[PDB]
């Protein structure tokens, strides 16, 4: 959102982050997330102690 | 002169720039061709004879 803020020319110095967050974009919308993918087991190692 | 009463509301989108020119810095160049002789001022990209 910063880098087409900037590219539309806008300067960003003074708004707060809060601002950024929700300065108009017209159409486009940018958004991020973040998983994690489990997978079933592969590898199996066991320790004894006798 | 005097007219008839008149209310009139204009939109313009004045937001169409990027890397805004200096108000100081005035650049002359002088070349050889064989048209568009004479001075031939260009504000920017769009107005280059073709």
């Amino acid at each position: 959102q910063k880098s087409y803020l900037k590219s539309k020319g806008v300067d960003l110095s003074y708004m707060t982050l809060q601002e950024i967050k929700e300065a108009n974009t017209g159409s486009k919308v940018f958004l991020k997330a973040k998983i994690k993918v489990l997978d079933a087991m592969e590898d199996i190692d066991l320790s004894i102690e006798i | 002169a005097i007219g008839l009463p008149s209310i009139n509301i204009s939109f313009k989108e004045l937001a169409t720039t990027v890397k805004e020119r200096s108000a100081r810095g005035i650049i002359a160049m002088v070349l050889k061709d064989a048209k568009a002789l004479g001075l031939n001022e260009i504000h920017e990209k769009e107005d280059i004879p073709v």
